[PDB]
């Protein structure tokens, strides 16, 4: 039973540091090319911050 | 007693893994509608009634 | 007690899967589109020429 | 006392009602449950697709 | 008689009546005072200031160390069902109800919430896409079937096609604007039901800035009490100086002549 | 984040449901419109035989007054695509932040409570310790009027 159990609590902790040092390092990386990106060319559009504009 | 509180952590992780998923997914939507129009409609759409 | 604390464990693996399916999902799906709007700009345009019969 | 101490822990764990995500109070096991049904219906919105 | 001087100030309400009750108030407290004086000796006097002032400071260090245990408490603490009702005691204001203090939802949890929603409108979105295409498909299969079955080459047949595609085209178009107002409808009826909200944290953000100046209002006095304090500290060691200064020049010289 | 990046990510959101609602409602339009489309065309697909024996001077009059009737639909519906729907639709972003500001908003009066209960206590006790010093300060007073009688 003790070996069982600790083999559950590995199980759970390389999902967590999958979750967080693969998973969501991917994906925060991907935002962020997309938001300045997206920044970039409405700057170019627009002379200024889009972001100004809404203020 | 260690595997209760990995439970808890591991709950929270999974929450952050969401929440990036829709916010990835949001602006990937966003970036596709963008292509399929003009940029002037666009800025009608997001900036229109701010520019004198 | 011990057997109710897996089944957490197995539902938590269970929608992580699901959540990163989910993304997959919809990486694919928007990488078609756009496949399919560089192949559609070609169609549309035929069939509103109809509206030029004149002599 | 091993025993005993195991079956409070779990039985605390399924209990408990924290703000885990927004505004609403729930259990983990009820907003695991949510979560679920969500991406349950997120792929059959593009399943019919 | 201070504090009903500060509440006056704090509460713009200038309310012109209330002079008169304020010198008959400053008059008693000098009878009042003065009788002290007459009453007990000035030692007695002094060490019973000095005690009072002993208990404000107590009390100031006990409320720090509550008040900083409380930002220092933060809630895993479960509900102990201790027991015995003496009294009342609801609360020190009088009563608490309130505590649903629930952990005010952070930022961060319900921004998490809003990009979830705006998910769902994507999700519809491609939903609609794929049904306007079906119907697209559908409804370029019906024109071409009534186009072949007017193609016996009579000049009356080319218009009678004509005027089809046009009573068509008009018929989509009208279903268009239908459609799009329809949905601006459904737009400002979702705007409107929300206005309501609107205003009201409309009143909250007054509330807040009202509020906001009234934390300001209270700063400002709590500098100027301050600054007041120090001042009436030098002034009783001028007045020590001067009575003092008084029997030196004036009293001590009489036995002589 | 610094209430900058906060708003910044607020009005991001805003951008994206813009862009999202926008182009839901385009083709919810475009949709409704195309069903509309077929069923009329489903409707009208018989009649079309028994109209070819009209006189061509009738058919040539009617193409043209229904050439000059979606002109009409045409400029209403642009405008209405063009001019009412992009505001409301701005209108309806704004209100997604309305959780988030309020929330705020809850958290900041909640804030502002505190100080405003420290501030009292402070006014009340640096007020008792006026009234302690004012007391002092008449009792040198009348010491002074005894000397001189």
């Amino acid at each position: 039973k003790a070996k069982f159990e600790s083999e559950v609590l590995t199980r759970l902790r390389n999902m967590r540091h999958k979750i967080k040092r693969e998973d969501l390092v991917s994906i925060e990386k991907i935002i962020a090319d997309r938001e300045r990106e997206w920044e970039r060319k409405w700057e170019k559009i627009l002379g200024k911050c889009p972001f100004s504009l809404l203020k | 007693l260690k595997t209760d509180e990995e439970l808890a952590r591991s709950f929270r992780q999974i929450l952050d893994l969401s929440f990036k998923v829709n916010k990835e997914i949001s602006l990937q939507s966003q970036k596709a509608v963008e292509e399929t129009c003009e940029s002037a409609l666009v800025r009608q759409w997001y900036f229109d009634g701010s520019l004198p | 007690a011990l057997m109710r604390m897996e089944s957490l464990e197995a539902e938590m693996e269970e929608v992580t899967e699901q959540i990163l399916t989910w993304r997959e999902q919809q990486k694919t799906a928007f990488q078609m589109n756009s496949d399919a709007n560089s192949s559609c700009i070609t169609a549309q345009t035929s069939y509103l020429s109809i509206e030029n019969l004149h002599p | 006392e091993t025993s005993e101490n195991i079956v409070d822990v779990v039985r605390e764990r399924h209990q408990s009602k924290e703000k885990w995500a927004g505004s609403t109070i729930s259990t983990l096991c009820e907003k695991m449950k949510e979560l679920r049904q969500s991406y349950e219906a997120f792929q059959q919105s593009s399943l019919q697709d | 008689f201070l504090r009903s001087l500060h509440d006056d100030s704090i509460s713009s309400s200038v309310h012109p009546g209330k002079e008169d009750l304020r010198s008959l108030s400053h008059q008693q407290w000098m009878s009042m005072a003065e009788k002290v004086w007459n009453t007990h000796t000035p030692n007695h006097i002094l060490a019973a200031l000095e005690r009072l002032t002993l208990n404000s400071t107590q009390e100031l260090k006990k409320l720090q160390f509550s008040q900083a245990a409380d930002l220092s408490k933060g809630p895993s603490c479960q509900l102990k069902e201790f027991s015995e009702p003496i009294t009342q005691s609801r609360s020190c204001n009088e009563s608490t109800h309130l505590d649903p203090q629930e952990t005010l939802p952070s930022f961060h949890s319900l921004i998490q919430e809003g990009w979830a929603n705006s998910v769902k409108v994507s999700s519809e979105l491609r939903r609609v896409q794929s049904q306007a295409q079906a119907l697209s498909e559908h409804l370029a299969e019906r024109i071409q079937e009534i186009h072949k079955k007017l193609s016996d080459g009579s000049e009356v047949s080319v218009l009678t096609r004509a005027a089809f595609d046009a009573e068509l085209r008009c018929v989509i178009l009208r279903g268009c604007r239908d459609a799009l107002m329809q949905e601006c409808r459904m737009l400002q009826e979702e705007a409107a039901g929300k206005k309501q909200e609107m205003k009201l944290l409309q009143q909250q953000q007054q509330n807040i800035q009202e509020a906001c100046l009234l934390l300001d209002k209270k700063q400002k006095h709590i500098q100027i009490l301050i600054k007041g304090n120090s001042s009436s500290k030098s002034q009783i060691r001028r007045s020590s100086v001067e009575a003092q200064k008084y029997v030196q020049d004036k009293l001590l010289p009489w036995p002589q002549e | 984040g610094t209430t900058e990046d906060k708003c910044k990510e607020m009005m991001r959101l805003q951008l994206a449901y813009i862009c999202a609602k926008h182009k839901l409602i385009q083709m919810k339009a475009k949709s409704a419109s195309l069903k509309v489309g077929l069923q009329w065309a489903e409707n009208n697909a018989s009649v079309v035989q028994d109209k070819a024996s009209q006189k061509e001077e009738n058919l040539k009059v009617r193409i043209t007054s229904l050439k000059n009737e979606t002109l009409q639909i045409e400029n209403h519906t642009n405008s209405i695509s063009n001019e009412k729907l992009p505001g409301l639709v701005r209108d309806n972003a704004q209100l997604l932040n309305m959780p988030i500001v309020k929330g705020d908003y809850d958290l900041q009066m909640a804030h502002q409570t505190s100080c405003s209960s420290r501030q009292d206590l402070v006014c009340d006790h640096l007020m008792k310790q006026k009234a302690s010093f004012e007391l002092l300060q008449l009792g040198y007073e009348l010491e002074l009027r005894k000397h001189r009688d």
